[PDB]
């Protein structure tokens, strides 16, 4: 868009076209109906989320100091 | 003996008893001047069999029935001291109130994980 003053390219990320696009809505009708789910890349949250986990388990604080709750 | 008697002659009777936990710290206030090696927490020796020959003679039978309720006192809330330890054995439906509970205005205060009957 080249106004009067001002020309702007609203580039995109990666190759748009129908055959590709298409593809890409398949891939996500079949994910959503094959009820399958990827994990994600946070190497860091997982491991802090195990020893978190791992950390609390068998605690037993509750039963041992009498906080009333 | 005045419940026994009642029992014996045919009838059945009710027996409440306030506090039975006294029965014993009477007993354990008196057992060091009697000359008796202390025991577990400073309880007297004799510590079962002065309570089991007491319990035993509350019961039920063939001429008659008793049916008692017992106020069971525990010593600094401690459900494993000697004293409550040793009279859990004795009942058949114990009922165990809490103080974590009744400091939650929840009246009575009974703990229902503890709580049982035969």
């Amino acid at each position: 868009e080249v106004q009067p003053g001002n020309v702007t390219v609203l580039a995109d990320t990666a190759i748009r076209g129908q055959d590709l696009d298409e593809a890409r809505a398949m891939e996500a009708k079949r994910k959503a109906e094959e009820h399958i789910s990827s994990s994600h890349g946070d190497v860091d949250y997982a491991q802090a989320s195990a020893e978190l986990a791992k950390a609390i388990a068998q605690l037993r604080v509750i039963e041992l100091t009498k906080k009333a709750m | 003996t005045m419940a026994e008697k009642f029992r014996d002659e045919g009838r059945d009777v009710l027996l409440f008893v306030d506090n039975i936990y006294r029965y014993t710290l009477a007993g354990t206030e008196v057992s060091a001047l009697l000359g008796r090696m202390p025991s577990a927490v400073g309880y007297q020796p004799t510590l079962a069999e002065e309570m089991g020959v007491l319990q035993e003679r509350i019961t039920s039978t063939k001429t008659g029935s008793i049916t008692s309720v017992q106020a069971v006192y525990v010593p600094a809330d401690d459900l494993t001291d000697p004293s409550p330890a040793t009279t859990f054995a004795h009942l058949d439906a114990t009922v165990v109130l809490s103080r974590q509970i009744a400091s939650l205005g929840i009246y009575p205060a009974v703990d229902p994980l503890d709580s049982t009957s035969r």
